[PDB]
């Protein structure tokens, strides 16, 4: 039953978890950039007619509408999820308080100070 | 009550979301410039949409975690 | 190790004077200068606060790694301030939640023996057979065969 | 995506994703507000415990079922039950899943229309479909003919089907079910001294009924035997001690099914409404219905009912026909298994009531072609 | 600021700031005017010594408790006691501190209303709240269920609580307590020759009771043993010499708790009023109450009571249930520790009866929502 080695393992696993979280965040960023480049195709329109200008502009406006619709939907989803998260966090906090607050107090604050006053 | 209230809300949001759309009636160079600007705007919009997807996934997982925690009380 | 030397380095002569005044009773004379750890049980009680005796034994056996049975004023100082709270803020609650999400990369909401076992094996640390079961008790507090959020939180409670 | 096969029932809500063998979450459908005052502060006391949580705190609650006899009498509580079922027992938001509710035959229209309106407005599902609780139980048996007696906890109904063509003029719905048997058992227990009155103690009487009662093969012989020997008296330990001994109350409680005159009901038992339901059918499909009588529903789980019913029908029916009673071991969840099978079919995938259709015709769409 | 957790009690006033472990000042609640004439001039003789000062000059005083059985019978003396408690034992002016009094269950309304009127008009506190003496003792144990038997010095009451919901119809308040045991001990000491009559000598008999008496595990066996051997006779030195020897009066004084017929009271002992209080509760929370029986109050400090009570209840209760009696070593101050915990809560911070509310509704505000 070792004790200090337990603390050593705790710190080591904490550092390893930090490194893994950092590398996973980097992987997420790289994959997100890759997907953004893939889905948002680059277009070149040098030396084109104004009719093609109108067609491409209208297509871009329609894509803008669709993307804003998706953003509105996912924004509503995220707001609802945030509301649920706040509610559940409040509930769990209330449960933890009910479990622990009776166990917190000022122990031996002044009783030991009563030596010879009487 | 989400039968006309939510639909009208999102319809109004879409209507106000649309900005001015009057371009192709101008000279070619600046129109191309603004088309590239709007391409970049769509690029940023898609990036933000992906970020929102990931955030929603993480918050859903945290919701599952909180549900597990509240279920474990008994 | 010397990490707690750095931790105790913050306290300058201001606490050293008080600690020497307290320790003067330990050096009561008629000795060869070995200065054992016998009085430490009540020396750590000079102000009233006293931790569990098991932690006191861990502190006693941990320090003086040379086995000389000599309590250096440096060791005495760092062990006496060890009675006072000493922690590096224990990461952050959101940081701890992220760390546990990384721990629960299986997305199951629970960690079994295999999960944390592979987690520590990825660290490459040599772990004994006398261990693991100790870690099993540390993690599976409810004895339900897994690690929950509360069990992880107490397991990682304020550790930094 | 996958479909949600919910099954409201009356007494136990059974739900789960389509394509599995058993419902994922099964829990009583009761919503109980606390009734005492409450003095501890900050205990985190909620205003209504629903589902299986209120079967553990039932000592200080007043449980009340939101579904009386198939029909739904308290819409707010039913909405609460559905919300719990979706969010806490399955943890899947309904915005991304079709739903397949179930409904007893011959129920009021307003109940079904309100059900679809709730599912489309509050929970905002993509598409929902309502199915008769007996056709599913026929699916689960892997048959395509047969007359199914689905004796649930709210209402007992008997739908005959041949070659996939249901016979709407031969459905015999009777309102005696498990709940009335619980009340009658609670009423005859008073003949020994045990008085259960509180709505919480109805659950204890239900447990007694489930664990001890059985259906007698012959009623008079059992009544004579239990009155002479003492080989039947089985004891049971209440939630606090003080064991009780049930004598001939064991087979008298479920006997009400075959003699509804015990609880004052006029109609004939479940042994004779099946024969009447058969005789209303055409003369050429009676042999097949005789040979493929199907049992389902919870209340048909009494030990020894598949023999009593066969004996009774053989007494009633002509001597030449063969009487066979299909009693699968998975009787309780038969309706839900059938619901899963139906929702997993490819041919059925275009029968859902899509949301745009509801927006165009209102809640009265359910009575239309999309049944 | 910090709250003042006062606890009037009857026999010992316990007070202290909220958030500590033990009351700051504990002193008997007696006010004794001198009774003789007094010949020395300029000695600085006061007209009434209160609190612990009158336990040192009790030789020439006539001590009289201002609280008989929970209720307060002499309001001027109680006001004097409160004034002493605030100004001399704590030295904090009440103009800057909320107060949390405690009151026994089922007490007269006028007592509580007069208490709040005094606290708001004479001492002029910012806000005061009155709490039932048993809920606090349940707080201190860190539980949330359980049936607490708070046998104080004035009155013994038995409040069952489940999941934070108090059961108002199951409170059994009995007026036998430490004071009646003191009187009965003083009455049975006369069987050996020792006569204590003066109100000052009641304190000596109380000290004898505290230091020597104990509760017998089995009464008849102890009565037989004390009548043959002499291993029980413990001696005690009066405040002037002349040691006395207490024989079988040792376990006969506190036996009155379990047989109130000794002092002529009709009711059943504290071993049977707890079982009756449990049996009035619902049938599904009786196991939890059986397993979490809590003892509190001063009079439950007799050596050997936590075993006698458990034996008695196990005799009464069904054989299957487990009977456990929680007897923390800090029994005497359990109510005050619970009061400190309750006053230290953040959720409770808005339940105080603010002074402007009292100005708008009068003293009858205490019976209203702010309980
Ligand atoms: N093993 C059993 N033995 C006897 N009766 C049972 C058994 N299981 C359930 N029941 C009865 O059946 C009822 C449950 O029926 P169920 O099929 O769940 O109704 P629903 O059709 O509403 O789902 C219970 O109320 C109970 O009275
Ligand atoms: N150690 C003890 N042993 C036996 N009886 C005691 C002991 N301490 C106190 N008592 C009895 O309890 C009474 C004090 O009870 P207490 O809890 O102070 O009442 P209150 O509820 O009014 O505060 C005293 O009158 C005394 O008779
Ligand atoms: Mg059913
Ligand atoms: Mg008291």
């Amino acid at each position: 039953i070792s004790a200090s080695r337990k603390l050593q393992l705790k710190t080591l696993m904490l550092q390893i978890a930090k490194q893994e979280m950092e590398r996973e965040a980097e992987e997420r960023r790289g994959e997100k950039g890759r997907v953004l480049r893939t889905r948002c195709q680059p277009l070149e329109l040098d030396g084109l007619g104004f009719e093609e200008l109108q067609d491409l502009c209208r297509q871009l406006h329609a894509r803008v509408d669709k993307v804003d619709e998706e953003r509105y939907d996912v924004e509503a989803k995220v707001t609802k999820n945030i509301t649920e998260i706040a509610d559940l966090t409040q509930k769990i906090y209330d449960l933890r308080g009910k479990f622990k607050r009776p166990t917190l107090r000022r122990v031996r604050i002044s009783a030991d100070a009563m030596m010879q006053a009487l | 009550g989400k039968r006309q209230t939510e639909r009208e809300k999102k319809k109004k949001i879409l209507a106000e979301r649309r900005k001015a759309l009057a371009i192709d009636h101008l000279n070619e160079d600046q129109l191309r410039e603004k088309a590239k600007e709007l391409w970049q705007s769509i690029h940023n919009l898609e990036a933000e949409k992906f970020d929102l997807q990931e955030k929603f996934k993480q918050q859903k997982y945290e919701i599952n975690v909180l549900r597990n925690r509240i279920n474990d009380n008994q | 190790d010397d990490i707690y030397k750095a931790a105790v380095e913050q306290l300058t002569e201001e606490q050293k004077n008080e600690f020497k005044a307290a320790f003067d009773i330990f050096v009561l004379g008629a000795e060869d200068g070995c200065i054992s750890t016998k009085e430490l049980g009540k020396v750590m009680r000079m102000l009233g606060q006293n931790p569990t005796p098991e932690e006191l034994q861990e502190m006693i056996d941990e320090v003086d790694e040379d086995g000389s049975g000599t309590v250096d004023f440096d060791e005495f100082l760092v062990m006496m301030v060890r009675c006072m709270k000493d922690d590096s803020k224990g990461k952050s609650e959101e940081e701890l939640s992220d760390l546990f999400r990384m721990f629960d990369k299986n997305a199951d909401g629970y960690i079994d023996l295999d999960e944390l076992k592979m987690m520590l094996q990825a660290t490459g640390e040599t772990i004994t057979e006398d261990d693991i079961e100790e870690l099993m008790k540390d993690g599976d507090k409810n004895n339900d065969g897994r690690i929950d959020y509360d069990e992880f939180l107490e397991f990682m409670k304020g550790v930094e | 995506t996958t479909a949600l096969v919910c099954d409201n029932g009356s007494g136990l809500v059974k739900a789960g994703f389509a394509g599995d063998d058993a419902p994922r979450a099964v829990f009583p459908s009761i919503v109980g507000r606390p009734r005492h005052q409450g003095v501890m502060v900050g205990m985190g006391q909620k205003d209504s415990y629903v589902g299986d949580e209120a079967q553990s705190k039932r000592g200080i609650l007043t449980l009340k079922y939101p579904i009386e006899h198939g029909i739904i009498t308290n819409w707010d509580d039913m909405e609460k039950i559905w919300h719990h079922t979706f969010y806490n027992e399955l943890r899947v938001a309904p915005e991304e899943h079709p739903t397949l509710l179930t409904e007893a035959p011959l129920n009021p229209k307003a109940n079904r229309e309100k059900m679809t309106q709730i599912m489309f407005e509050t929970f905002n599902v993509p598409a929902m479909y309502v199915a008769i609780q007996a056709v599913l139980s026929l699916y689960a048996s892997g048959r395509t003919t047969g007359i199914v007696l689905d004796s649930g906890d709210g209402v007992t109904h008997n739908v005959p089907i041949y070659e996939g063509y249901a016979l709407p003029h031969a459905i015999m719905r009777l309102d005696l079910a498990g709940r009335d048997l619980t009340d009658y058992l609670m009423k005859i227990l008073t003949e020994r001294g045990y008085s259960f009155v509180t709505t919480a103690e109805r659950e204890i009487v239900r447990d007694i009924k489930e664990k001890l009662c059985y259906v007698a093969l012959d009623f008079e012989n059992e009544m004579a035997t239990a009155a002479s020997s003492s080989s039947l008296e089985k004891s049971y330990e209440l939630p606090d001690g003080q064991v009780i001994t049930i004598g001939n109350e064991r087979f008298r409680c479920p006997e009400t099914l075959f003699q509804p005159s015990f609880i004052g009901m006029e109609s004939a038992g479940i042994h004779e409404t099946t024969y009447n339901s058969i005789m209303k059918c055409d003369i050429d499909i009676r042999k097949d219905l005789y040979a493929n009588n199907v049992l389902s529903g919870g209340t048909t789980m009494y030990p020894g009912i598949a023999d009593r019913m066969q004996k009774e029908i053989t007494a009633l029916a002509p001597s030449t026909m063969k009487i066979k009673i299909i009693a699968p071991p998975e009787r309780k969840y038969s309706v839900w298994i059938g619901g899963s099978i139906l929702a997993s079919l490819s041919t059925f995938q275009q029968m859902w009531i899509s949301k745009q259709e509801y927006d165009e015709a209102g809640p009265s769409i359910v009575h239309r072609k999309c049944f």
